[PDB]
C-alpha cells in the first residue's frame, strides 16, 4: 500500500565535524527539501524503490522483522552488490555477486535465504551493529565512493509521524567505491504488515544555528518561501518590517 | 561534541583543537605581532631616541 504524508521540518543531520559556538553558519549541501512528498509504506506483506545520489529512511515499529538492506545496479551475479545486514550482535558488510534467493528474506536467521553464491569477495567487514514508543531515522548516501550513515533513536509519541526538531549525529563510514543504482529493504521471515517512510534528498541551501554548546537548534529552507529567501539574505532568523 | 574535533572562529580560523591522545579542549592563538614607532626630538637636539 502507498500514500503520501507531508514531509515537515526533518531531515537534518551534521554536516562535517567542525565545532562551532553561537554561529548562523550557511551550508550548500544534500538535504531533503522541507514539505515534500515521502511515500508511506505501510501494511505490505507481499517493491523496486530506486537509489538516487541520496535516500530517507524512518521507522517505529518493534517487530524487528525490518533490518538490513541491499545495494547495487543490477542485482545479479554479472555485478557487484553492496549488502549490509545489521542483525543482533554485528553487522555483515559484503561485496559479491550472486543470482540471490526467490526472495530475498532472512530465514528465521539463515543469511543465505538472501545470496544464493558468491564470488571474488576479497572485501568483508564486520562492526557494531546499529541496533542498540521510541522512532529510528536514519540517512544512507553515497559520495565519491564514501558510504556515509547518519542516525539518531528518539522516543515517538503514538505511531503516526510527530512533529518537532532533532538533528542526526553521523555513525559510521566506509570507502568503498561501486556502482549503486537500486536498493531494496529486507524482511526477515505467516502474515503481517510493516511501516515505513522513503524519502528523497536534494542539492539545496540552508542556513542552521547553532547554540552555546555547538547543538543544531533550528535550519531555514532557502528557496522554499520569499520570507526564506529574505531570512538567507539577511542571514538571521528574526527580521524587522521593511 | 563527542565526534567533533575541529575549532572555527567567526568566519574561517581555527581557535580549538581537541588532544589526539587524552580528550582535551586546547585553544589556539597567533603568535603576537605589530608595529614598531620611534619617538625622536629633531637631530638639532639630540641623538636618543
Ligand atoms: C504531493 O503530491 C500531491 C500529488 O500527487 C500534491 O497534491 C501535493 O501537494 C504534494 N505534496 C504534499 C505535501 O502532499
Ligand atoms: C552502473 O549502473 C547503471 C545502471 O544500470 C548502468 O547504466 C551503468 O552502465 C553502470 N556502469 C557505470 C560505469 O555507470
Ligand atoms: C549475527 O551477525 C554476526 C556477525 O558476524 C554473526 O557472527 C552471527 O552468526 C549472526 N547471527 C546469526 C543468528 O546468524
Ligand atoms: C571480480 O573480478 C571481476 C573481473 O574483472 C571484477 O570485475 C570484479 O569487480 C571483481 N569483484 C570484486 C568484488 O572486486
Ligand atoms: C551546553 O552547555 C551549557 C553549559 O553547561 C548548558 O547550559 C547547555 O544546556 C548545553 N547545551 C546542550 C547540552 O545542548
Amino acid at each position: 500500500t502507498q500514500s503520501y504524508t507531508n514531509s515537515f521540518t526533518r531531515g537534518v543531520y551534521y554536516p562535517d565535524k567542525v565545532f562551532r559556538s553561537s554561529v548562523l553558519h550557511l551550508t550548500q549541501d544534500l538535504f531533503l527539501p522541507f514539505f515534500s512528498n515521502v511515500t508511506w509504506f505501510h501494511a505490505i506483506s507481499g517493491p523496486v524503490l530506486p537509489f538516487n545520489d541520496g535516500v530517507y529512511f524512518a521507522s517505529t515499529e518493534k517487530s524487528n522483522i525490518i533490518r538490513g538492506w541491499i545495494f547495487g545496479t543490477t542485482l545479479d551475479s554479472k555485478t557487484q552488490s553492496l549488502l549490509i545486514v545489521n542483525n543482533a550482535t554485528n553487522v555483515f558488510i559484503k561485496v559479491c555477486e550472486f543470482q540471490f534467493c526467490n526472495d530475498p528474506f532472512l530465514d528465521v536467521e539463515s543469511e543465505s535465504g538472501v545470496y544464493s553464491s558468491a564470488n571474488n569477495c576479497t572485501f568483508e567487514y564486520v562492526s557494531q551493529p546499529f541496533l542498540m514508543k521510541n522512532l529510528r531515522e536514519f540517512v544512507f548516501k553515497n559520495i565519491d565512493g564514501y558510504f556515509k550513515i547518519y542516525s539518531k533513536h528518539t522516543p515517538i509519541i503514538g505511531r503516526d509521524f510527530p512533529q518537532g526538531f532533532s538533528a542526526l549525529e553521523p555513525l559510521v563510514d566506509l570507502p568503498i567505491g561501486i556502482n549503486i543504482t537500486r536498493f531494496q529493504t529486507l524482511l526477515a521471515l505467516t502474515a503481517g504488515a510493516a511501516d515505513y517512510y522513503v524519502g528523497y534528498l536534494q542539492p539545496r541551501t540552508f542556513l542552521l544555528k547553532y547554540n552555546e554548546n555547538g547543538t543544531i537548534t533550528d535550519a531555514v529552507d532557502c528557496a522554499l518561501d520569499p520570507l526564506s529567501e529574505t531570512k538567507c539574505t539577511l542571514k538571521s532568523f528574526t527580521v524587522e518590517k521593511g | 561534541l563527542p565526534f567533533q574535533q575541529f575549532g572555527r572562529d567567526i568566519v574561517d580560523t581555527t581557535d580549538a583543537v581537541r588532544d589526539p591522545q587524552t580528550l582535551e579542549i586546547l585553544d589556539i592563538t597567533p603568535c603576537s605581532f605589530g608595529g614598531v614607532s620611534v619617538i625622536t626630538p629633531g637631530t638639532n637636539t639630540s641623538n636618543q631616541v
